[PDB]
DNA sequence: CTTGACAAAAGTGTTAAATTGTGCTATACTGGGAGCCGTCACGGATGC
DNA sequence: GCATCCGTGAGTAGAGGAAGCACAATTTAACACTTTTGTCAAG
């Protein structure tokens, strides 16, 4: 209804009210001391998907590498933007390079350079240049009929791989047990592993590698960024109908016409919120009540079939949507999924 | 403004995954329900409560067991020696393994869902009915067999699609097995339609549904299948007629009835003063005048102290008064 | 008004049979489909 | 000064108008039997 009550209140556009509750982009309510392009983020500010991405989970890509052709880099390097992985293609950003599926292991036996082939149903269980006694396994599989064995010790190779993942994190060798495990979030000052001995120095997820016994630090903040009526009515609870009103009629005495009447608009709003005693955050629902069942009647005709109102149908399509909900939240489904059925949601209360 | 477009854009983001890539995943869940099974095992805790401590700490805090005692359970977890904390490691990245499988295989879903539209359900309820057979999918899936996942995720999705059909698609629910019922009863007569060159009887009808089944049973079955109808749909071309201005109320009474309500209750007042102070009582009691219920012969004796069959002939006796002054005024036959 | 009756109408387990609710299926399959201009004309309110 | 969005347009009457299957849970019906409740005859 123009002008929205929701939009005076909280000074937002007509078009970025739709964005937020109909899950299109983030608002943020608590940076958590995140930058972004070189400029921090700040309260109220509209994200997209991917920058929101960007800010929570990090920076990475993978370039698959063409069959046969193999890396010219070695694994665990750093890279740098334009730095070419392989002969056909160039990396487009900056940091560690990993292998993802080697085609090839070529180990150095000490009596000697073997060469297997990998297959997809097989997954090797060495890290490269490691020293690998007689008798451990090399590369692991389905059957041990077609299992590779160490025949004696050497130095493990690893070649051909299936494509290149570059990722920008810290990584930190360490030798005991770690003190954090995968999906983690770090803080510069955090222990790590060795008791102390290794410690963080940078914000992000932490994974635990251990067929490289090493801990990547992903480059990503804690912020808090939220969709939907649940961050628009988390944004009405926290304000300040008095102090709101000392800012307005502050604003009330500029020259320019224009100002005075914006701010008058938004004074009256507020002016009724306070003298009726209503709240700002009750414009949005949490129980929806039901109307009685004789103002919606399911009646038999003489003729015995039944006749109903509309109004069934709109009820039963909200309490099937709201029901799927609660089990797709106890499964643990992906954000995708539970983001899809709470649009339907509110679409389907409108 | 389109929320089926704004669903394929997001979906798209995801790459489809390798022959390699999904194997893997595979691999790190099924390895990973295993580590959650054996910490269970040794620190005797519900396998159920471990793995959703798991599975909060890899969705993170953006998702709403309180966590006070979430935290507390981790740190248990994270307690043991070196020995026992690799099974943690291993459940960690299952979970996430298994999230990423699900995401990977949401085109799948939709290219299946697009061929059951028409049916009761719009096609953004079908596509999230059919992403709770896919999640099932992945629980039960099994790679040792070296089989690719889409033969197996394809017949846990269309169940959950088929079953979801069935049990909400109307605004009378039916049961799953009278929906097949007549859904077969329906591909029945459109065959003999075909052959008959004409719409079949009810009898030709069950002779080709077979044993158990007549014309009796046909017509009933088809009875039930019977959708109801809209008050509000409109009859004519102008738009201020609709079905339910022509239907009546007959649950409130009218006044009419109303009035002879309380003439009869007058009338039978009138009647009852010309018998005595216990016979009218005792025949109110009894017919449920005064309470609105009945009362045993019993009952009323307890009320006056008073054995069972002292009622039943003084009760008597007041019908044969009241049948005496009856025939000689008339003015209680047309209530009748 | 109170006893002995006397069958009857109603109440109470017990159990077999209809009826209903639910899980499962292993070749491989991975981004929808209907629209489609005598598009109604004019005033008011908002945002640039 | 102008582009974009949104709510408004007389009354009464009529008269037609596309999966299976296996198996566990649950509900219902049938059937006796026990108990309660009127009638009848006294008295």
């Amino acid at each position: 209804d123009v002008p929205s009550k929701i939009g005076t209140l909280l000074d937002l556009s007509a078009t970025e009210l739709e964005q937020v509750l109909y899950f299109s982009k983030y608002i943020v309510l608590d940076p958590k001391g995140a930058i972004l392009n070189g400029v921090p983020v700040e309260k109220r500010q509209l994200l997209t998907d991917e920058e929101y991405r960007e800010l929570r989970y990090g920076k990475q890509e993978t370039y698959p590498l063409p069959p046969g052709v193999d890396a010219l880099v070695k694994d665990g390097e750093e890279v740098v933007k334009g730095q070419e992985l392989a002969p056909g293609v160039v990396s487009r950003l900056d940091g560690v390079a990993l292998y993802r599926f080697p085609r090839r292991v070529r180990v150095e036996y000490v009596k000697e350079p073997k060469d297997y082939r990998v297959q997809p149903h097989m997954n090797v269980v060495v890290p490269e240049g490691a020293r690998v006694e007689a008798g451990d396994k090399i590369v692991a599989a389905i059957d041990p009929e077609e299992e590779v064995i160490a025949e004696a010790e050497g130095v493990v190779h690893l070649h051909e791989p299936a494509s290149i993942l570059v990722v920008k994190a810290r990584v930190y060798p360490f030798e005991d047990d770690v003190e954090v495990s995968t999906g983690d979030r770090v803080a510069p000052g955090d222990v790590l592993a060795d008791g102390g001995k290794v410690k963080s120095d940078v914000y992000g997820r932490v994974e635990v590698d251990l067929v490289r016994n090493v801990v990547r630090v992903v480059e990503s903040y804690d912020i808090d960024a939220r969709m939907g009526a649940e961050a628009i009515q988390q944004l009405l609870k926290e304000l300040d109908l008095e102090a709101l009103e000392k800012e307005l009629l502050e604003e009330m005495k500029h020259p320019s016409r224009a100002r005075r009447a914006k701010a008058r608009k938004r004074l009256e709003v507020v002016r009724a919120f306070l003298d009726s005693g209503n709240r700002p955050e009750w414009m949005i629902l949490e129980a929806v009540p039901v109307l009685p069942p004789d103002l919606r009647p399911m009646v038999q005709v003489d003729g015995g079939r039944f006749a109903t109102s509309d109004l069934n149908d709109l009820y039963r399509r909200l309490i099937n949507r709201n029901n799927r909900l609660k089990k797709l939240l106890a499964q643990g489904a992906p954000e995708i999924i539970i983001r899809n059925e709470k649009r339907m949601l509110q679409e389907a209360v409108d | 403004s389109d929320p089926v477009r704004q669903y394929l854009h997001e979906i798209g983001q995801v790459p489809l995954l390798t022959l390699e890539e999904e194997v893997e995943l595979a691999r790190k869940v099924e390895e990973g329900m295993e580590a959650i099974k054996k910490l269970s095992e040794i620190t005797g805790l519900d396998p159920d409560l471990i793995r959703e401590v798991v599975r909060a700490k890899i969705l993170g805090s953006a998702r709403v067991l309180d966590p006070k005692t979430v935290e507390e359970i981790d740190q248990k977890l994270k307690s043991l020696p070196k020995e026992h904390k690799r099974y943690l490691h291993i459940a960690r990245e299952g979970e996430a393994a298994r999230q990423h499988l699900i995401e990977a295989n949401l085109r799948l879903v939709v290219s299946i869902a697009k061929k059951y539209t028409g049916r009761g359900l719009s096609f953004l309820d079908l596509i999230q009915e059919g992403n709770q057979g896919l999640i099932r999918a992945v629980e039960k899936f099994e790679y040792k067999r070296r089989f690719k996942f889409s033969t197996y995720a394809t017949w846990w999705i269309r169940q959950a699609i088929n079953r979801a059909i069935a049990d909400q698609a109307r605004t009378i629910r039916i049961p799953v097995h009278m929906v097949e019922t007549i859904n077969k009863l329906s591909r029945t007569a459109r065959q003999l339609q075909q052959e008959l060159g004409r719409e079949p009887t009810y009898e030709e009808i069950a002779e080709a549904m077979g044993p158990g089944w007549d014309a009796k049973r046909v017509e009933e079955t088809l009875k039930i299948a019977q959708e109801p109808v809209s008050l509000e749909t409109p009859i004519g071309d102008e738009k201020d007629s609709f079905y339910g201005d022509f239907i009546p109320d007959e649950h409130l009474p009218s006044p009419v009835d109303a009035a002879t309500q309380s003439l009869l209750s007058e009338e039978l007042e009138k009647a009852l003063s010309k018998l005595s102070e216990r016979e009218a009582m005792v025949l109110k009691l009894r017919k449920g005048l005064i309470d609105g219920r009945e009362h045993t012969l019993e009952e009323v004796g307890a009320f006056f102290g008073v054995t069972r069959e002292r009622i039943r002939q003084i009760e008597n006796k007041a019908l044969r008064k009241l049948k005496y002054h009856e025939s000689r005024t008339r003015k209680l036959r047309d209530f009748l």
